């Protein structure tokens, strides 16, 4: 099994591969614990956790983008709202749904894997199409 | 086993 | 925080292979793949999924194609969007209790996939994938 092979490949199978240098792969994955709490720091958000695709855990940060696009807020927006409680009152708002979504999450992952340092940054989130399910017929010879 | 999610989760092991 | 997980993964399984294929016992499940021509899997932890047919307390039944299995201990997991209640899709991370007469987990997670219907059309062939790529 190819690390390119649609919709999504596995974990285990990258790290029995035992690349050499940082590389990109699809796994679809949850959240199965956070390992801190959301940061700022920076002047970006971050945050780390541990995933696992059914086959491996692997400790992960996400992207600035990600959080923004689940907060509905970058950090300087973050910080311009607690200059006025009512956008104050909508940030708390967008960082519940956030914190929700974390919980929830269970989709397609670009993870960008660091095999020097055991761990992965999440690029960017899909959720499921019928594209992949042809996909996973096809390659399971359907 | 323990969880963490803006608050701990303690599940029996 | 410090937290502290399952050793081994969430495989991801059907009921029946718990209920049909699962031998040893409480702490010691391991999943045969005898049809297969392969060794026994290690069987803590789990990936499952299907449709709540029934919700009580932090208990729930669920109904994957294969059959039905059981959660204890929903009580305590994370709490997502809500979805503990009869007809909703979801996943359940959980460590094996029993397989027969049928499947029972400890929940560690549970989690709403209601939301897009294409999670369920897949489902169970993403449990086939990922047996296949299992050595």
């Amino acid at each position: 099994m190819d690390l390119y092979s649609p919709p999504f490949v596995y974990l285990s199978v990258l790290m029995a591969s035992k690349p050499k240098e940082v590389t990109t792969v699809k796994v679809k994955a949850f959240i199965v614990t956070l390992t801190g709490n959301l940061s700022s720091s920076g002047g970006i958000w971050s945050i780390t956790a541990k995933v696992s695709d059914g086959t491996a855990y692997l400790d992960v940060d996400f992207v600035d983008e990600i959080l923004t696009s689940l907060i509905g807020f970058s950090v300087p927006e973050m910080k311009q709202s607690k200059k006025d409680p009512l956008q104050y009152q909508k940030f708390l708002e967008g960082l519940q749904k956030c914190q929700r979504d974390l919980i929830d999450l269970c989709c397609l992952m670009t993870i960008s894997f660091n095999p020097s340092l055991s761990k992965a940054m999440v690029l960017a989130l899909q959720d499921v199409n019928m594209e992949h399910l042809e996909n996973l017929k096809k390659r399971l010879n359907k | 086993y323990r969880l963490w999610f803006f608050q701990t989760y303690k599940l029996p092991c | 925080a410090g937290v502290r997980l399952p050793r081994s993964p969430p495989l991801k399984v059907l009921a029946e292979q718990l209920r049909r294929d699962a031998e040893g016992g409480p702490g010691a499940w391991r999943l045969s793949r005898a049809a297969a021509g392969r060794g026994p899997l290690d069987l803590a932890a789990v990936w499952m999924q299907g449709r709540v047919v029934m919700a009580d307390r932090g208990e729930a039944r669920l109904r994957d194609p294969s059959g039905d299995f059981s959660v204890r201990g929903l009580e305590r997991v994370p709490r997502g969007r809500p979805c503990l209640v009869p007809g909703k899709y979801v996943m359940v991370m959980g460590v094996v209790q029993a397989c027969s007469p049928e499947p029972c987990l400890q929940a560690v997670k549970m989690t709403d996939l209601s939301d897009n219907p294409i999670h369920e059309s897949m489902w169970e062939l993403e449990v086939e994938d990922l047996h296949r790529n299992i050595p």
